């Protein structure tokens, strides 16, 4: 039965992938803290095998950790797209989110989902280090309801 | 052929985890998406453009020292010789002269990189 | 704790023992449970061709001793 | 004396991988000479047979050279079983 | 049969690999005041196989300014050299016994240097170009040195054959009388494999990730899993040289037991460093190994020749 | 008030710079330095099981927001 | 087809040499002559010379590692030119893989050939010594010498490698 066969298939390719996420060594202000508190031993994020890696093709997820200016949206749009797939995006704190302190801003973008989309917004200004963290383990629960391969059988 | 067959191994095994690395995955080509990597900023000027050595002296010198190792790596075997006389002098012969070849270049600023 | 490193180190030490074990088994498989002959000079691969001749099987690794005298 | 003293407690301070490298180096050129062991080196490369030794057509008179090889002729390694 | 035992020697490093990367991460978590891998699998046990699984179903990118063939070339030889790295290893018994092991060891080992310079420059991207001349930079500092480090050892050993250093250390461990040359190998081989506080080629602080900036899925996969099993390899190497186990030919496993444990403590030295020490910079490291290790390894390379000599202690030539 | 960071001249005695020179050669501080992560790796790790343990909070914490009633 | 191999790996010393004659960038030129140093190690160590074999690619590989830093710094354009981008690289390259193709088709059909000198094509084997059987390498044996019988050829070669030093700082100092 072919899709049992996918459908197990599926299981194994989503758990490697939400059990191998690797972070883009990328942050922008005062958020990029709570994230590096995350790293730090109280949560060990390398402990769910979460590991920062500074180049864009050795990264599976872009964590959108502070505020992102006009001048700054190029970049970030660049380095998202230099990211092979699959590939996601955790929107981090009220600033990536929508804005937020800054919303009114001339030289603020009003939230990172104009410039890429967004698997996962983190509330908070900064949202709490844990609260980051549940948003890392709400991805790896969305990569595993992914269907890829069923979805695949059935075209 | 123990040897030969070892080495076509290797190299096939590495060929082949290269093949199915390409031809796995789904794949999802755009010009922005390959472009080169530099920090998120495009690039100015062309990667191939001279990149100056600034060790340059050190790597000619390392030409000349890495042919002295040649000339001593016969050492153990020449130990066997029934003229060890002859031998262990022309042995410190080689060896005090590339010791003096090195000291020669470091004092007359030679393994300084340039500024 | 430091103790839960123990067991990717006890994983890795097996990895790590198969090869050399295995290599020294397959030999012994090979040579009629004896070690591989060693062949380092011209002298050495001389016996071990004279051996071969010696065999009667076109076997270097299969002796023939006093019984093989008349 | 002095001079050389003081230069040598002031490498120390400042260049103790260089002091160590020439005092090595030195050791090497010279302890050869003084040491008692090195003719045997020469003996034991001399005594090692990597040749067949090819006999002599025995001509009737030379008495220095063994007929057999256990008979007392020729030289001896007794020598160097107590080394 | 040789097939088969080929096969038992790269499925075995490539497994070893993998869960060296698990020990790392292990290792310098506890020496960092937490776990490392303790999820994916019990202690963290599956955690290297979700990362390979990972990169291999991962899209692979050839950049669009890159040389094509020398960047795919360059990974396959990484790997490659670095599987056949290991055939002349005694463990005891060696796959292929070699006259000239050492020899064809230095020679498989300066090839490799070009799976470095080459992806660098097939890059075709400035990180990368950077972090390719600082293999230049770094095989001239270390080769010279690293050679005549090893005759210095040789000259005990009496030959260039990889067996014969067990024999020589059948009474006792080189390291006894030669722990000043054990010392500057040791450091020569973190420099050789590109390791901290010589991790400059990758230099990520420096250079985001150097040479393979790149590379992505199963093309990096095959650059990690290379220095890794390089890692062992030339634990591997020490542990022959310097600590020799000694060889029971009835019982050739209780060799293997004692020889691995000794690999196995060498390489967790290597992540011990890692976690313990900053980084060099690049022209430091050429100046530590030609202003301080090579006065000394020539010093000491004319003590070895004198002092068999000398002490009538030459070792036999066969 | 203010104090010196960095203003200490070495002694130049015969034990100092032979105790200077084995630091040199011996490597003494980098060991010792790889004596303070030993020390490390045999201690209890601070970190907490997430989500079956959570990080302290005080009752003034400021969350989700929310509407009262009497 | 083993019993030729001396030849099948002169045939790839060969193209390896048409390979960084053609002179493409100095980048693949030296990827030409590393593939050359192996090969020619091949083959030696095919006649029995173990140490000449790895000592001439340890020494080329070290060679080319130094001229892989000095291209990228001196010797580089925008375009660096591979076999196939530059018509007079393309053309000396056919050129010299047509002439070694014709060389090896007939001198393999014939057992012989005659491409100016005569050469026989039997296979490199025939002209072996047959009865050899001493405990020790000729070559090392050979090779050791350098420090018995060699005391003039260590002066004036140890004398060469000092003035190169010398010689190199002074040209090098504008
Ligand atoms: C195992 C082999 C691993 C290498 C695999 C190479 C193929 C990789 C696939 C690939 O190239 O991508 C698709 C690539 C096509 O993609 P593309 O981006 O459209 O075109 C790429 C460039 O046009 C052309 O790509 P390029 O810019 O890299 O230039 C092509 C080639 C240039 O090739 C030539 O100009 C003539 C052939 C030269 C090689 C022959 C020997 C040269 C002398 C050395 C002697 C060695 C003999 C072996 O470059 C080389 O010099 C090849 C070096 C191979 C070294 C092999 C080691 C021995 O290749 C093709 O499919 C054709
Ligand atoms: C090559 C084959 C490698 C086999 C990998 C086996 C994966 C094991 C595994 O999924 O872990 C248990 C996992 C653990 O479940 P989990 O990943 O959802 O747990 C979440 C994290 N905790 C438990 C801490 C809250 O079990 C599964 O979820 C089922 C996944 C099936 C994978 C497909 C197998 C085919
Ligand atoms: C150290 C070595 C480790 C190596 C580990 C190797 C991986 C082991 C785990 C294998 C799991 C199965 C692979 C599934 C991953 C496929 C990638 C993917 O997700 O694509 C989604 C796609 C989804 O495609 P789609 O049709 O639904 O939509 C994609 C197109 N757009 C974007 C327009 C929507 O799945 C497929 O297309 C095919 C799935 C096939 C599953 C069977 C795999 C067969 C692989 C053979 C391919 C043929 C080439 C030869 C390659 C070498 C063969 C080994
Ligand atoms: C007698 C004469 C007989 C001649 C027989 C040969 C005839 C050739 C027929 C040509 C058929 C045209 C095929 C076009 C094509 O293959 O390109 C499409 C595809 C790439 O994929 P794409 O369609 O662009 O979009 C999805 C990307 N993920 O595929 C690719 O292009 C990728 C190719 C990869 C290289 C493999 C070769
Ligand atoms: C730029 C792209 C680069 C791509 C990289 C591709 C991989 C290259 C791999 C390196 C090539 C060089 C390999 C040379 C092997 C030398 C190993 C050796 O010296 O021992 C091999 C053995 C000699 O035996 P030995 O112990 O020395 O003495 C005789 C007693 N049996 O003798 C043998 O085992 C037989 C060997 C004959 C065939 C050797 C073929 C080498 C030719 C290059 C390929
Ligand atoms: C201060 C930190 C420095 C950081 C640098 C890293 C240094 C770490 C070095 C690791 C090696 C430690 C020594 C290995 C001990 C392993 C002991 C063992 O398993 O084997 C037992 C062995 C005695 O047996 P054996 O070696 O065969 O006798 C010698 C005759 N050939 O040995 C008996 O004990
Ligand atoms: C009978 C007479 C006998 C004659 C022979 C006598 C010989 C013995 C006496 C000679 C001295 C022996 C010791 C020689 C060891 C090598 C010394 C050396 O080179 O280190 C000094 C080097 C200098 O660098 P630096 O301190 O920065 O300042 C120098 C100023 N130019 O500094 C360094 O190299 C620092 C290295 C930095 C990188 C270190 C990272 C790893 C540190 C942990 C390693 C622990 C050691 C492990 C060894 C394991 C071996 C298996
Ligand atoms: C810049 C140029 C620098 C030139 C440096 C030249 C350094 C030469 C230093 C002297 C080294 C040799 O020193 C010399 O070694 C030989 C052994 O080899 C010793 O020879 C002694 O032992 C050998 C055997 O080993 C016997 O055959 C010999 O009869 C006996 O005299 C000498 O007793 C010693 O005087
Ligand atoms: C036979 C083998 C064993 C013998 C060792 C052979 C190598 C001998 C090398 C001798 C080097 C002597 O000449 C060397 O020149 C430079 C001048 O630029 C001196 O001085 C310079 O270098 C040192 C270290 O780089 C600096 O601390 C110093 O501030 C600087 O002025 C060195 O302190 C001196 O060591
Ligand atoms: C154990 C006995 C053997 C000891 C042999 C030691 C030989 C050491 C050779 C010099 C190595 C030191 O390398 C460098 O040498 C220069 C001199 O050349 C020293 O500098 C020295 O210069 C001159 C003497 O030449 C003095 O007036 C000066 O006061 C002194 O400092 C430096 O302190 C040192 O940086
Ligand atoms: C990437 C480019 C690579 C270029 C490589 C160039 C290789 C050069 C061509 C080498 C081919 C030599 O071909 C070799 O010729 C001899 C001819 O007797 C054959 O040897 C033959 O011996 C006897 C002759 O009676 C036959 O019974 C046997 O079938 C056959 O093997 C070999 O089987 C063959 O392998
Ligand atoms: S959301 Fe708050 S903490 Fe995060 S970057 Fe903006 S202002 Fe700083």
């Amino acid at each position: 039965r072919g899709e049992y066969v996918v459908a197990k298939l599926d299981d194994l390719i989503n758990w490697a992938r939400r059990s191998s996420l690797w972070p883009m060594t990328f942050g922008l202000a005062c958020c990029a803290v709570e994230m590096m508190h995350m790293a730090a031993p109280r949560y060990d994020m390398d402990r769910f095998g979460v590991v920062f890696r500074a180049s864009p093709r050795q990264s599976d997820v872009m964590i959108v950790a502070g505020t992102l200016t006009n001048k700054m949206a190029p970049a970030l749009r660049k380095v998202y797209d230099q990211m092979p797939e699959p590939r996601y995006v955790v929107s981090m704190g009220s600033c990536a989110n929508g804005g937020g302190y800054y919303h009114y801003s001339y030289s603020v973008v009003r939230g990172c989902d104009r410039i890429v989309p967004v698997d996962i917004y983190v509330p908070g200004c900064p949202p709490t280090a844990e609260a980051l963290l549940y948003g890392i383990l709400q991805l790896q629960k969305k990569i595993k309801r992914e269907k890829r391969l069923r979805i695949w059988y059935r075209r | 052929m123990n040897l030969m067959l070892a080495l076509l191994t290797n190299f096939t095994l590495a060929t082949l985890l290269v093949i199915i690395a390409f031809w796995l995955p789904q794949l999802n080509v755009y010009s922005e998406k390959t472009s080169p990597y530099e920090c998120g900023f495009d690039p100015m000027g062309s990667a191939r453009l001279p990149f100056s050595m600034k060790f340059f002296l050190v790597a000619i010198t390392f030409l000349l020292f890495d042919l002295e190792i040649a000339l001593l790596l016969p050492l153990p075997w020449a130990s066997q010789t029934a003229n060890l006389n002859t031998m262990l002098t022309m042995a410190l012969f080689l060896i005090i002269l590339l010791a003096v070849s090195l000291a020669y270049e470091w004092t007359q600023k030679g393994l300084e990189w340039t500024e | 704790m430091w103790f839960e490193v123990l067991p990717g180190i006890a994983v890795m030490g097996v990895c790590l023992f198969i090869p050399g074990m295995a290599t020294a088994r397959i030999h012994r498989f090979s040579n009629g449970g004896k070690e591989k002959r060693v062949a380092h000079y011209p002298y050495q691969w001389y016996l071990m061709e004279r051996d071969r001749r010696v065999s009667g099987v076109n076997r270097s690794y299969v002796s023939k001793g006093l019984e093989n005298i008349d | 004396a002095e001079r050389v003293a003081a230069f040598l407690k002031n490498v120390w301070a400042k260049e103790p991988v260089l002091v160590a490298s020439f005092a090595i180096a030195g050791l090497a050129v010279i302890l050869p000479t003084l040491s008692p062991y090195t003719k045997y080196s020469l003996m034991i490369n001399r005594a090692t047979p990597y040749n067949y030794p090819v006999p002599l057509r025995d001509d009737g008179n030379m008495p220095d050279v063994p007929s057999h090889p256990q008979d007392p002729q020729g030289p001896s390694l007794e020598w160097l079983k107590r080394l | 049969m040789f097939m088969i035992n080929i096969l038992m020697l790269i499925i075995p490093i490539l497994l070893a690999v993998a869960f060296l990367t698990l020990v790392e991460r292990k290792v310098l978590g506890y020496m960092q005041l937490r776990k490392g891998p303790n999820v994916v699998g019990p202690y963290g046990l599956l955690q290297p196989i979700a990362d390979a699984i990972k990169l291999f179903i991962k899209e692979p990118l050839r950049p669009a300014t890159s040389s094509a063939s020398m960047f795919i070339l360059a990974p396959i030889m990484a790997l490659g050299l670095a599987l056949t790295m290991w055939i002349p290893l005694p463990m005891p018994y060696p796959l292929i016994n070699m006259n000239l092991g050492v020899l064809f060891m230095l020679a498989m080992s300066s090839l490799a240097v070009y799976s470095i310079l080459w992806s660098g420059w097939a890059s075709n991207s400035k990180y990368a170009l950077i972090g390719a001349l600082r293999a230049v930079a770094q095989t001239i500092s270390y080769e010279v040195t690293l050679a005549i480090i090893l005759l210095s050892v040789l000259l005990m050993s009496g030959s260039f054959t990889l067996s014969t250093l067990i024999t020589t250390q059948e009474q006792m461990w080189l390291i006894l009388p030669a722990w000043p040359l054990a010392m500057m190998w040791f450091i020569s081989t973190l420099a050789e494999t590109n390791r901290a506080p010589f991790d400059l080629t990758e230099g990520e602080s420096e250079l985001v990730s150097g040479f393979n900036v790149e590379y992505a899925a199963g093309p990096f996969a095959l650059f990690f899993m290379a220095e890794y099993a390089n890692i062992i390899m030339m634990n591997i190497f020490t542990a022959i040289l310097f600590l020799g186990t000694s060889h029971n030919p009835h019982m050739p496993e209780l060799y293997t037991i004692n020889f691995t444990i000794k690999s196995l403590l060498l390489t967790m030295s290597f992540l011990w460093i890692r976690a313990s020490y900053p980084r060099f910079r690049y022209d430091q490291l050429m100046h530590l190994l030609w202003k301080n290790f090579l006065p000394l390894t020539l010093a000491l390379c004319m003590w070895h020749v004198s002092l068999p000599i000398l002490t009538s202690g030459i070792p036999p030539q066969t | 008030t203010y104090k010196y960071v960095n203003l200490r001249e070495p002694s130049m005695d015969m034990k100092s710079v032979t105790d200077r020179a084995a630091q040199t050669l011996l490597w003494t501080e980098l060991i010792r330095g790889l004596g303070m992560t030993l020390s490390y790796l045999f201690r209890e790790p601070a970190t907490i099981n997430y989500p079956f343990e959570k990080g302290p909070l005080s009752p003034r914490f400021r969350g989700e927001h929310a509407l009262r009633r009497y | 087809m083993m019993l030729y191999i001396v030849f099948i790996l002169s045939v790839i010393f060969v193209m390896g040499f048409v390979g960084f004659s053609s002179k493409p960038s100095p980048i693949y030129g030296g990827l030409g002559l590393i593939v050359s140093g192996g090969v020619g190690c091949g083959i030696v160590l095919n006649f029995g010379g173990s140490f000449l074999g790895l000592m001439v690619f340890l020494i080329y590989l070290g060679g080319m590692m130094v001229v892989f830093g000095y291209t990228t710094a001196m010797a580089t354009e925008q375009y660096p030119e591979i076999w196939l981008s530059n018509k007079a690289v393309l053309g000396a390259f056919v050129t010299g893989l047509l002439m070694e193709f014709f060389m090896v088709y007939y001198v393999l059909k014939d057992k012989e050939v005659e491409v100016v000198f005569e050469f026989n094509g039997l296979g490199d084997w025939v002209i072996y010594d047959t009865g050899d059987s001493g405990f020790f390498s000729e070559e090392a044996m050979g090779i050791a010498a350098l420090y018995s019988y060699g005391t003039w050829l260590v002066i004036v070669t140890g004398w060469s490698l000092l003035i190169g030093v010398v010689v190199i700082m002074e040209i090098t100092r504008g």
